[PDB]
DNA sequence: TCTTATAAATAGT
DNA sequence: ACTATTTATAAG
DNA sequence: TCTTATAAATAGT
DNA sequence: ACTATTTATAA
C-alpha cells in the first residue's frame, strides 16, 4: 500500500525496506552517473551505526574539498517544503 | 774681617744650585723614561688584546651560521615533508589508469577534516 | 520512459541537461524516503559533466562528512562497474 | 669551546709578568742612580766644606799668635820699663865722681817708702 | 847754767839752743865720719815742721834700704834707760 | 887731729864712745826743743847702727814726703865753715 | 517552457 | 524471496 | 877690760 | 856775741 512518510516502527520490515530502498537509490545514482556522465559520491549511516558508501571516492570527495562556490545544498526539511 | 770669605762663600750657594737642578734633571728624565715604558706597555697589551677579539668574534660568527644553517635545514627539512604529504594526494587523485581507484577512504579523510573545519 | 533508452552518454546537450535535472531530483527523493523510514544519515556529493556541485544532506552536510572521516571500520563501498557485476547476474 | 684561548690566555699572563718586572727593573736603576748622585753631591759638599774650614782655622790661629805676640810686647815693655827706672838707681847710688852726689834725695824717697811699707 | 832735759817753753830760747846744738850735732858726726871711716845720715824735723837733714845722702839713704839683718836701734826711752 | 885712724882697736872703741855721745845730745836736742831727729850710721865695716828720735819709720816716711827747699850739709860743707876761724 | 503513454520502483500476500 | 499497485520517466 | 888729766862743747852777761 | 861752767874724750 501507500505509505506515510514515518519512522517504521518495526525492526524487520525497517531492516529489509532499509536494503531494498538502499540497492535502489544505488541504481538510480548508478543510471544518471552513467546516462549524463557525472560523477557522484553517496555516504549512508545506518541506524546501527555502520558505514554503506557508494562512489561513481577519493576522487570526487577531493574535487569537493577543492571547490569554495555558492552551490545548491538541500535538507530533509528543503524536501518537505518542496 | 773676610780673607777670602766674601769669595768662597759667594761660590757655595751659587754650586748647590747647580747640585738641585742635577737633581731635577735626574728626576725628569725618570719620570720620562717611565712614560714612555707605559706608552711601550700599553701598545703592546692592545695588540695581544686585538689578537684576542679578532679570534673571539670569527669563533662566534661561524657558530652564528651554524644556528642559521640549523634553521635552514629544519625549515627545509619540514617544508619538503609538508609537501611531500601533497605529492601523496596526486597518486590517489587522477588516475591509478582505473585498476580499483573509486572505493573508499584512508588519507583523503585527513583532508576532509581539514577542509571542513575551515567553514568559519 | 515511454520507451526505455539504453544506458549510454546522451550527447544532446539539452536532453543531457533536463534529464540530469529530473532525475537528480527524484534521486534526491528515494534518499529523503530511505533516510526517514530507516532513521539512516545520508550525505549525496553529484558533480556534473561540467564540474558544478550539486548536494544533499540528511540532518547536517559537515556533521555526516565528519563522522564519515572518523570511521576506519570494513564496510559496504559499491561502485558502478560493481552494480553492472551485480545486476546481471540472471 | 676552546678553539685556542687556552694557550694564548696563558700567553698573556706570561707576557704581563714581562712587563712588571721591567717596572722594577726601571724603578731600581732609578733608585741607583738617585743614591749615586747624592753621594757624588755628599762628596762635593765635603770638599768645599773642607776647604772653607781649612781657611778659618789657619786665619783665626794667626790671629792667635799675634794677640800671644802683643803680651809679649807689652810684658817686654812693662819688665824694660821696671828695670828702667832701676837703672836711674845707679847713676845715684855709687859715683857721680864726687862731684856733688851727697846732698838730698829726688825718686830715692820712692824706693825708701817702698822699703818701709814692706815691714810686715 | 845747767838746763833740766825739758822743752824749752820760750820761744827764743828754744830757737837759739836748737840752731847751735843742731851745728855742734852735725859735728859730732863729721867727727866721728872722718875719724873712723864710716857714712853717716842725720834727718831732723823741727817744731815748725822744716825738714834739716846732714850726709856725710842718696847713698846712705839706698844702702838702708838694702840692709835687711838685725842691728843696732835706740830710741828715746832707749836713751832713758 | 881729725884724720883717719889708721889702728883697728882706736878706731873701734873711738868709734863707740863718740858713738854713744852723738846719741846723747840728739836726745838732748830731740827733747829739748821737741824736734824729731833720726840718725843712720854704717861704720867702716857696713854694719848697720840706726838711732830715731820718736819713730824711725814715721820720721824716714815723712821725709820722703818733703820737696821743699831746706837745708842739708855735708862733711865739706863743716870743712868750708869751719876753716872761716 | 511543459503534459500524458509506458517503464521503473516498491509492499504486502 | 514474489504479484498488484504506486511512482517516476521520457518524447508528443 | 877700765878710772882720772885735759880738751871739747856750751849759756848766760 | 865774750867769759865762765859743763860736758866729753883719750891717758
Amino acid at each position: 500500500k501507500k505509505i506515510q512518510i514515518t519512522r517504521i516502527m518495526d525492526e524487520r520490515n525497517r531492516q529489509v525496506t532499509f536494503t531494498k530502498r538502499k540497492f535502489g537509490l544505488m541504481k538510480k545514482a548508478y543510471e544518471l552517473s552513467v546516462l549524463c556522465d557525472c560523477e557522484i559520491a553517496l555516504i549512508i549511516f545506518n541506524s546501527s551505526n555502520k558505514l554503506f558508501q557508494y562512489a561513481s571516492m577519493d576522487k570526487v570527495l577531493l574535487k569537493y574539498t577543492e571547490y569554495n562556490e555558492p552551490h545548491e545544498s538541500r535538507t530533509n526539511s528543503d524536501i518537505v517544503e518542496a | 774681617p773676610a780673607l777670602r770669605e766674601q769669595q768662597l762663600q759667594q761660590e757655595l750657594l751659587a754650586l748647590k744650585q747647580k747640585q738641585q737642578i742635577q737633581r731635577q734633571i735626574l728626576i725628569a728624565e725618570f719620570q720620562r723614561q717611565h712614560e714612555q715604558l707605559s706608552r711601550q706597555h700599553e701598545a703592546q697589551l692592545h695588540e695581544h688584546i686585538k689578537q684576542q677579539q679578532e679570534m673571539l668574534a670569527m669563533k662566534h660568527q661561524q657558530e652564528l651560521l651554524e644556528h642559521q644553517r640549523k634553521l635552514e635545514r629544519h625549515r627545509q627539512e619540514q617544508e619538503l615533508e609538508k609537501q611531500h604529504r601533497e605529492q601523496k594526494l596526486q597518486q590517489l587523485k587522477n588516475k591509478e589508469k582505473g585498476k580499483e581507484s573509486a572505493v573508499a577512504s584512508t588519507e583523503v579523510k585527513m583532508k576532509l577534516q581539514e577542509f571542513v573545519l575551515n567553514k568559519k
